[PDB]
């Protein structure tokens, strides 16, 4: 069969290093989230200057 | 309507606006 | 230096490019 | 030990470490994407900003 030792070590090892990659997975994930929610509001704020610039612009024709 | 004195203030101003909202994207 | 009018211009010159630069950043 | 659990749990964090590699690979491809875009964007608004203050200085 196998090497008892060998997969209770990659056992331990996988485990390791599946929670370092998980916790790298959700900070980055995190960073992305927070990214999207500025996202939406930068996007707004400039949809509103954009409007307010097309409103003087052509009230001066 | 707006004389040209007129028009040169309401451009200035939303073109300050503009200068102080690009700032903020800057931030 | 400038007359109103030209300052009427290039103003309407700056908003006119702001305004399709900021809507470039919408893209 | 249990051979065949810790061979099935072998297995399976192999499984759980390619499929939580990957999207920590594919989500920090989209990080670093948006901070190349965030550099040239900003780059960009600079430049508008001091367009705009010129203009205005000069008025
Ligand atoms: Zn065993």
């Amino acid at each position: 069969s196998h090497d008892c030792a060998k997969v209770d070590l990659e056992n331990a090892e996988l485990r390791r290093k599946l929670i370092r990659t998980k916790r790298a997975f959700e900070d980055t994930y995190e960073k992305l989230r927070m990214a999207n929610k500025a996202k939406a509001q930068v996007e707004k704020d400039i949809k509103n200057q954009i409007l307010k610039t097309h409103n003087v612009l052509r009230n001066v024709r | 309507r707006l004389e040209c004195i007129d028009v040169c203030s309401v451009l200035t101003n939303r073109l300050e606006e503009l200068a102080g909202f690009l700032n903020s994207l800057l931030k």
